[PDB]
RNA sequence: ACGGAAGGGCACCACCAGGAGUGGAGCCUGCGGCUUAAUUUGACUCAACACGGGGAAACUCACCAGGUCCAGACACAAUAAGGAUUGACAGAUUGAGAGCUCUUUCUUGAUUUUGUGGGUGGUGGUGCAUGGCCGUUCUUAGUUGGUGGAGUGAUUUGUCUGCUUAAUUGCGAUAACGAACGAGACCUUAACCUACUAAAUAGUGGUGCUAGCAUUUGCUGGUUAUCCACUUCUUAGAGGGACUAUCGGUUUCAAGCCGAUGGAAGUUUGAGGCAAUAACAGGUCUGUGAUGCCCUUAGACGUUCUGGGCCGCACGCGCGCUACACUGACGGAGCCAGCGAGUCUAACCUUGGCCGAGAGGUCUUGGUAAUCUUGUGAAACUCCGUCGUGCUGGGGAUAGAGCAUUGUAAUUAUUGCUCUUCAACGAGGAAUUCCUAGUAAGCGCAAGUCAUCAGCUUGCGUUGAUUACGUCCCUGCCCUUUGUACACACC
């Protein structure tokens, strides 16, 4: 899958921000909600960063549904060079 | 200095006709324990929703069908209540499956 | 065509068994009975039952029976 | 499966039940990031990250 | 708002549907047994009915937050419209859905048909069911698809008690060589029913009579 | 388990007695066959053939003729910052304003490519590998355990000659006694409430306000609140009600049955819903991101785009629609239902005022609905006429010419209207279907489908019979007995 760097980093950051991401399984959708970018740009950006283990995928009626893991939180922590603990889709807001 | 008038209508629908309807006169006369004078339960005719279908997902065997049926329940009451008991009965009065609609005047 | 299960037939043999004093010939003195004297589930099930029971202990008044 | 060792099959099924209630019973009585995300930016806001210019010839 | 309400009482049973559906799904390996959702226009609230919780919220509730960040973006719900929390099912080996998964788990790990079917129903009766029933459908190392039953106890299946006491629950466990199909059947005990009526119509308990004494020719007092 | 044996049954998917019919003809539709570049495919006794919700203009779509794309994840290696790779203006080319390919030469910068390994999808195969679902035995009555009797035992008795029942439903007989699943119970719907709770989103009486004719005060309306009372009608909550009741007839005068009265109701109250154990190589990989294995995967069986096909027509079969008329067609006019549906990020159901022969157009409004569309003024049907027994005005195939609507697109004519053309068909051989009471049959209506398209289906009400109220002759299936060398069970 070829895709400008610019488009793959607004994605990839936008799942440290979040943590998890969804999409729906529709092709020549042209744009994403939540997002700035094509929905087939998405979809197998994720299962791309899934086939090497750091996403964990399911489908549950034609809606993807990604969380990030335990071991692919490092990798893109050293994607913009991330510091230890910056930031998880892990914290309480205020006292949840 | 509070508690003008209000020309309130709570319409209630819902699936459970238990439940609402427990909950229906759980109010019924939770105002009038407070002596609100009132047109009660207000019972618009059941609805029916019905889905006839084939039972094989395939088009083999004898053709058998089978009609779903799905059953709504909405009631109406018109209140005569106060400007701060417009949040009171809007917390404990639900039971899961009952779907809450509150009004306001005719215009 | 309504011949009575035996679900209430046994049901009457068992109470005419520990209730003659009661249990008069008629059915509606009978049926409220049950509601007192019975758990059964349904009016239509008690109905049946409490049917049963007049027809039973009309025929006792003319005879002894099975059960 | 046969029926031929089916006795040691339900025993081992019995006993099998065995354990699973004994954890059952067992469990009722048993006993950061000084960071942000969405703020990360909005804190490394900082200047001195780019510098613009164009129209040449 | 904004639609008719027969179709917005079908359009939230689709959501419930779909819910319960992605439940079972991400995370079976903790015993999800159902949700429900309560009606309240303060808040939307959805409690998950799984038997191994803390294991549900993750590490000091991170993982619920995910858990509950992901159904927020298919609706989009506004941040603060839903949150879910995790509540453990009372004596899971009642409702039916907790033992298929159970067996599903089971025979997934090596476990001799016989011996894991059996299992669980010898737990479902010493855990309270009056009745308990199982059937494993499809191919085990046989080419040829068998099916065998496995009941202990009490087992209505005509009628209206039917829907009241029976709970069922049917699920593909995907095997090596093929599907197999694993259906589970619960009787609950009627007499502690707790909601509605607490006996098959077929039950109909006579009180029996007491001390019959001597006529005791008529005497009567006074106060 | 089976038999091409014997005895008993039950049933309008069986007859009896009848009804309305198909089969005959025209068209509609499916199936075969044939034809075709393709005419995609499943299914072939009941249990394939208006069935796959299968009413296909693109889509759907699986087929055929052609054109694109990778959405070939991940791993190693190779190429490679002197550039791995990306894109396009015009031009040739192309159905094509596709940079597909090419010419020219700017561009993009590590996202691809190449190779392998490994995947990924497919309506490719296998339903004779499976799940699950569903269809059939089954308009059925079968299954089982406790204590006891028989048997070394697998087993049997229970679980039965007869009688009654829709029912292994009971009576009765009884080495069996007493029970559970399944039948019943139950659940839903249609029928009964002047008794309870009351509702301008349901309706009634009075009264205002208001209009016509008659007068003598009346009769028939108008009135989104003018007020007042009520719950019979309407609605849906809670109860009650039937239990085959009473009496009688019949019978082991047992289960039961039948007649009469009463009764909202006395055919399991009518109709459903659910439904045990087993059985099938039944259908479904063309519903499933349910799936095992196999096939294919970049000149693709992936995928989309353009067009064609599923409709193709010497014929064979099947579910239908309209008729052959005078219990009619037509024209005025009378003019009564019920089950439903229905528009938010919207184009749904549509009243009403005009324009138009029509179809339709157009201008506004009500409605997320017991509130508006709607009393759905539906159709048969009732009434008053014209027609006159002659293919006639019955009939409406085929066909020409025009006007509309749906839609990016209507040619092989989507549908509607108009004029004209005016077929076969004069009651249907051998054969065979469905059915017993508000049923049959005639009648139209909503809903599914759906942009447009019902001759389909699922429900509904409308008008409303005949003849049964019986039998085992036909047919089918159960149940005994019985034979069996079958048990992979007569394939
Ligand atoms: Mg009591
Ligand atoms: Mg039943
Ligand atoms: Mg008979
Ligand atoms: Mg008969
Ligand atoms: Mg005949
Ligand atoms: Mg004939
Ligand atoms: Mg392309
Ligand atoms: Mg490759
Ligand atoms: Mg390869
Ligand atoms: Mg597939
Ligand atoms: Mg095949
Ligand atoms: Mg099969
Ligand atoms: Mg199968
Ligand atoms: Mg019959
Ligand atoms: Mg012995
Ligand atoms: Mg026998
Ligand atoms: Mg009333
Ligand atoms: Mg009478
Ligand atoms: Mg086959
Ligand atoms: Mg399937
Ligand atoms: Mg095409
Ligand atoms: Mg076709
Ligand atoms: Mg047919
Ligand atoms: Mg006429
Ligand atoms: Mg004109
Ligand atoms: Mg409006
Ligand atoms: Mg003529
Ligand atoms: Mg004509
Ligand atoms: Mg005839
Ligand atoms: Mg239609
Ligand atoms: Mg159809
Ligand atoms: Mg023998
Ligand atoms: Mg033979």
């Amino acid at each position: 899958m070829l895709m400008p760097k610019e488009d793959r980093n607004k994605i990839h950051q936008y799942l440290f921000q979040e943590g998890v991401v969804v999409a729906k399984k529709d092709f020549n959708q042209a744009k994403h909600e939540e997002i700035d970018t094509k929905n087939l740009y998405v979809i197998k950006a994720l299962q791309s960063l899934t086939s090497k283990g750091y996403v964990k995928t399911q489908f549950s009626w034609q809606y993807y549904y990604y969380t990030l893991t335990e071991e692919g939180v490092e990798y893109l922590r050293e994607y913009l060079n991330l510091p230890e603990h910056i930031v998880p889709g892990t914290y309480i807001q205020e006292r949840n | 200095q509070q508690q003008q008038i209000i020309k309130i209508r709570i319409t209630l629908t819902s699936t459970k006709v238990k439940q609402l309807e427990n909950v229906s006169s759980n109010i019924v006369k939770n105002a009038e324990q407070h002596n609100l004078v009132k047109k009660g339960p207000v019972r618009l005719p059941t609805k029916v929703l019905k889905i006839s279908t084939r039972k094989t997902p395939n088009g083999e065997g004898s053709k058998t069908w089978e009609t779903y049926e799905m059953r709504i329940h909405k009631r109406y009451i018109d209140l005569e209540a106060p400007v701060q008991i417009v949040k009171r009965i809007t917390q404990i009065t639900i039971e899961p499956g009952v779907d809450v609609e509150v009004v306001v005047a005719s215009n | 065509g309504r011949v009575r299960t035996k679900t209430v037939k046994r049901a009457s043999k068992a109470l005419i068994e520990r209730y003659y004093p009661k249990l008069t010939l008629d059915f509606q003195t009978n049926k409220r009975l049950c509601d007192e004297i019975a758990t059964i589930q349904s009016k239509r099930l008690r109905n049946k039952i409490a049917g049963y029971t007049t027809h039973l202990m009309k025929r006792i008044q003319k005879g002894p029976v099975r059960g | 499966g046969d029926d031929k060792k089916e006795l040691s099959a339900e025993k081992e099924a019995q006993a099998d039940a065995a354990a699973e209630i004994a954890e059952d019973a067992a469990e009722a009585e048993d006993a950061a990031k000084k960071v942000e995300l969405d703020a990360e930016r909005i804190e490394t806001a900082e200047k001195e990250a780019y510098v613009p210019a164009t129209k040449v010839k | 708002a904004l639609i008719s309400k027969k179709r917005k009482l079908v359009a939230d049973g689709v959501f419930y549907a779909e819910l319960n559906e992605f439940f079972t799904r991400e995370l079976a390996e903790e015993g999800y047994s159902g949700v429900e959702v309560r009606v309240t226009p303060t808040k939307t609230e959805v409690i998950i009915r799984a038997t191994r919780t803390q294991d549900v919220l993750g590490e000091n509730g991170r993982r619920i937050n995910e858990l509950t960040l992901l159904v927020q973006k298919r609706f989009k719900y506004a941040p603060g419209t839903i949150v879910l929390y995790a509540e453990r099912v009372q004596d899971r080996g009642l409702s039916a859905v907790a033992q298929a998964e159970s067996m599903k788990f089971k025979l997934l790990n090596g476990l001799a048909i016989r011996r894991a079917a059996y299992g669980v129903v010898r737990y479902v009766m010493e855990s309270g069911a009056k009745g308990c029933e199982v059937v494993v459908s499809g191919k085990l190392r046989a080419a040829r698809a068998k099916a065998m039953k496995f009941a202990d106890g009490f087992l209505i299946h005509s009628g209206q008690p039917v829907n009241d006491f029976i709970d069922t629950a049917t699920r593909h466990v995907l095997m090596r060589q093929g599907v197999l199909g694993i259906k589970v059947k619960i009787m609950r005990d009627p007499a502690k029913s707790r909601t509605g009526p607490k006996a098959l119509p077929d039950a109909v308990t006579i009180i029996e009579p007491k001390e019959e004494e001597p006529i005791l020719a008529p005497s009567v007092k006074d106060y």
